[PDB]
């Protein structure tokens, strides 16, 4: 039911380079549509879904101006931390960011989202009722405090409830049936020797989207559940994704095992066995 | 401060001796961003090895795929080599068209 | 569209 749009910001200090690297990606339903990158030759917001092709030229300009402030906001702040950690120039250090809004199964804002991290770490993060923040540890508290006295919640609580919705509602409709779009599993079992007696058959699922798949092993009141082997599901690379689900198997007793898959694409979910 | 990359290494589509294919290198779960991944082929470095732009999740931790066009064969040997910060050695993971 | 954030940290 819900959807949502999403902002992931990096920068990147880099040692003496007068400036770092600065990077932004936006989501809508975890799909990526934009993209602004500092190390481009010319460096824009560039778009990266089909549907964000019709946008004219005013568009780009505005969103690429934006991004030269979040440059300047990221060099400094990052400058600022190092402060706050006691860590020298000539390192390396990563600011992070993501913010951005849920709407609802009723088209209303369900919540927004403005998180901060240090280092890989949570630093600071605006809390649900977007007017106050929770911070990670002692050092976010300089933030805190300082954000708290300027009022800085305000500013993104207007964003979150404004703006943001209202460009997610635009987007999903230049793309609402680009982004429900399923591509079905496609599966088969190997067989591979193991040892004594044992054999291996793994079931793959290849070609689906999006990732989001189940995939299990039956012999019949389906049992073991335990020793399944697995493998974290894997971008293909051409849009497609892949995985698979192996057991180990006494022999001859080959055809007692059955895998079965699981994903929104299926028309029906999918039943298969070795050979 | 740092975390380990994961590493998969995997054709496109199920590989067939003699047929063109794509080689996948796919590693999650790092930081910092900076990385350096290599592929090889029989123990030589691959040139011409395509990487994606950068992204991270919800865990701020990063992900990318390196992948470069690859031609299965009974007897050559393929792998990806990444280095980084996190690990004091360079990891070197093995390609297995079982897997 | 983006946000341009506020006060620094």
């Amino acid at each position: 039911g819900p959807h949502s749009m999403r902002y992931f910001e990096t920068a990147v200090s880099r040692p003496g380079l007068e400036e770092p690297r600065y990077i932004s990606v936006g989501y809508v339903d975890n799909k990526e549509f934009v993209r602004f990158d500092s190390d481009a030759e010319n460096p824009r917001y560039e778009p990266r879904a089909p549907w964000m092709e019709q946008e004219g030229p005013e568009y780009w300009e505005r969103e690429t101006q934006k991004a030269k402030g979040q440059e300047q906001w990221f060099r400094v702040s990052l400058r600022n931390l190092l402060g706050y950690y006691n860590q020298s120039a000539g390192g390396s250090h990563t600011l992070q960011q993501m913010s951005g809004c849920d709407l609802g199964s009723d088209w209303r804002l369900l919540r927004g989202y403005l998180q901060f991290a240090y280092e890989g770490r949570d630093y600071i993060a605006l809390n649900e009722d977007l007017k106050t923040w929770t911070a990670a540890d002692m050092a976010a508290q300089i933030t805190r405090r300082k954000w708290e006295q300027s009022g800085a919640a305000e500013h993104y609580k207007a964003y979150l409830e404004g703006e943001c919705v209202e460009w997610l509602h635009r987007y999903l409709k230049n793309g609402n049936a680009t982004l429900l779009r399923t591509d079905s599993p496609k599966a088969h079992v190997t067989h591979h020797p193991r040892s004594k007696g044992e054999v291996t058959l793994r079931c793959w699922a290849l070609g689906f989207y999006p990732a989001d798949i189940t995939l299990t092993w039956q012999l019949n009141g389906e049992e073991l559940t335990q020793d399944m082997e697995l493998v974290e599901t894997r971008p293909a690379g051409d849009g497609t994704f892949q995985k698979w689900a192996s057991v180990v198997v006494p022999l001859g007793k080959e055809q007692n095992y059955t895998c079965r898959v699981y994903h929104e694409g299926l028309p029906e979910p999918l039943t298969l066995r070795w050979e | 401060i740092q975390k380990t990359p994961q590493i998969q290494v995997y054709s496109r589509h199920p590989p067939e001796n003699g047929k063109p294919n794509i080689l996948n290198c796919y590693v999650t779960q790092f930081h910092p961003p900076h990385i350096e991944i290599q592929m090889l082929k029989n123990g030589k470095k691959i040139p011409k090895v395509e990487m994606s732009d950068m992204s991270f999740s919800k865990d701020w931790s990063f992900y990318i795929l390196a992948h470069t066009e690859f031609t299965p064969t009974e007897t050559d040997t393929y792998a990806c080599r990444v280095k980084h910060d996190s690990m004091a050695e360079p990891k070197t993971v093995y390609w297995d068209r079982d897997m | 569209a983006s946000n341009e954030n506020a006060e620094t940290m």
